[PDB]
């Protein structure tokens, strides 16, 4: 029979297991026998103390460097204040050491972490593309607790050389099965941000992950947006209990918090399904990830349907996490079919916008042809628009099924007068639709304002199978 | 303003 860990802080650790049924059901993945062994995981961040005592047993100098330095050793960099501790906390949601008599323990505690020290500095694409294309045949998955500023007016994403890192990742990494990169969806929630205005998280190569607090709420720093993909727990209020964890100085807390502590969860629960079956793909895992994830329980104002049947919501994707589903859907999953991309280009004009403008579109999702999708996976509309005041506007997109997907909810703080260069809104609420058959693209100005500007190219752009 | 935040 499986012994549960007796760290004197995992009493405390109350999203991992418990009878009341408020946790990510990790517990049940361990007594399948499934606690990390044989996978890697890099935390992409502030530095990581490799020597702490919950840390130092799983520590793999493989799986990390120190790009702001240039040097080998990630380290932080230790300061009056502790600035850089963020790094060695998501480090122990990860993988802190079991039944060692300290703190309390990993997701996948028996798994090898490092990590990329590159937050300290200045943040450039170079930069970035050198950490998200470290060791790719070693490093399993990646895990990143930042991004763009949650201003609430930013529109934002990767330059040249991160892209092409994440294109490099996903189609020759992990030896030709794809590189696992896991991000946390943001902390904008008090500045009506959207995190499709993220071309971090709106990426399809990413694993968007949301946060729901201890009484299964929308927390006050969430972002909503239809690219999230699912949700793990984090903190809320004050009678809310919060995440424990590594801190800085060889330390442990127990107040850990935001968007930041969602993501390393995700990765943790991640590392469990693939030692479970490690021939996995990039785009397998996103597909666990929508079968198993669990609505139940979570309060929004948005749950909906879609045109499969699966409970979807723009705060938490399809909802909680399941370690125990994941692992074991895991063992027998055949992998899917090549991945098939249909594009579409929509408009014949340009389109003045004024108070509200509709576009409607009947497509064959590329029938007869070497690309024809009948199995969705994520949809893009990737929009060129001109108007006066970029934060009035808000933008639906509707499926041949029925799924409206909000694209773009209001901003007040955005003023900006620069619109959209061909940013490529995505969804993950249509997943497993057939895409055949009308779409419905909706603009509209939500002030009383007299606002002016032209739509001057759509397109639709379709990812999946025909199988 | 930095480009990127934790
Ligand atoms: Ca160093
Ligand atoms: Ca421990
Ligand atoms: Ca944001
Ligand atoms: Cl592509
Ligand atoms: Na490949
Ligand atoms: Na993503
Ligand atoms: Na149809």
């Amino acid at each position: 029979v499986y012994q549960e860990p007796t760290d004197p802080k995992f009493p405390q650790q109350w999203y991992l297991s418990g009878v009341t049924q408020r946790d990510l059901n990790v517990k049940a993945a361990w007594a399948q026998g499934y606690t990390g062994h044989g996978i890697v995981v890099s935390i992409l961040d502030d530095g990581i103390e490799k020597n702490h005592p919950d840390l130092a047993g799983n520590y793999d100098p493989g799986a990390s460097f120190d790009v702001n330095d240039q040097d080998p050793d990630p380290q932080p960099r230790y300061t009056q204040m502790n600035d850089n501790r963020h790094g060695t906390r998501c480090a122990g949601e990860v993988a802190a050491v079991a039944n060692n008599g300290v703190c309390g323990v990993g997701v996948a505690y028996n798994a090898r972490i490092g990590g990329v020290r590159m937050l300290d500095g200045e943040v450039t694409d170079a930069v970035e593309a050198r950490s998200l294309g470290l060791n790719p045949n070693h490093i399993h998955i990646y895990s990143a607790s930042w991004g763009p500023e949650d201003d609430g007016k930013t529109v934002d994403g990767p330059a040249r050389l991160a892209e092409e890192a994440f294109f490099r990742g996903v189609s020759q990494g992990r030896g030709g099965l794809g590189s696992i990169f896991v991000w946390a969806s943001g902390n904008g929630g008090r500045e009506h941000d959207s995190c499709n205005c993220d071309g971090y998280t709106n990426s399809i190569y990413t694993l968007s992950i949301s946060s729901a607090t201890q009484f299964g709420n929308v927390p006050w720093y969430s972002e909503a947006c239809s690219s999230t993909l699912a949700t793990t727990y984090s903190s809320g209020n004050q009678n809310e209990k919060q995440i424990v964890t590594t801190d800085l100085r060889q330390k442990c807390t127990e107040s850990h918090t935001g968007t930041s502590a969602s993501a390393p969860l995700a990765a943790g629960i991640i590392a469990l399904t693939l030692e479970a079956n490690k021939n996995l793909t990039w785009r397998d895992m996103q597909h666990l990830v929508v079968q198993t994830s669990k609505p139940a329980h979570l309060n929004a104002n948005d749950w909906a349907t879609n045109g499969v049947g699966r409970k979807v919501s723009h705060s938490y994707g399809y909802g909680l996490l399941d370690a125990g589903a994941m692992v074991a859907l895991a063992q027998n999953w055949t992998t899917v079919a090549p991945q098939r991309k249909c594009i579409i280009d929509i408009l014949t004009e340009p389109k003045d916008i004024g108070k509200r403008l509709e576009v409607r579109k009947t497509v064959t999702a590329c029938l007869g042809e070497p690309n024809h999708i009948t199995r969705l996976e994520h949809a893009q509309a990737r929009l060129t628009l001109s108007y006066n005041r970029r934060g009035d506007l808000a933008i639906h997109l509707v499926s041949p099924m029925g799924t409206r997907s909000t694209l773009l909810a209001a901003r007040p703080h955005d003023y900006s007068a620069d619109g959209f260069n061909d940013w490529a809104f995505m969804t993950t609420h249509s997943w497993d639709e057939d895409p055949s058959g009308e779409w419905v693209l909706e603009i509209e100005n939500t002030s009383e304002a007299n606002n002016y500007g032209t739509l001057t190219k759509f397109t639709l752009v379709l990812y999946g199978t025909a199988s | 303003r930095r480009r990127r935040k934790r």
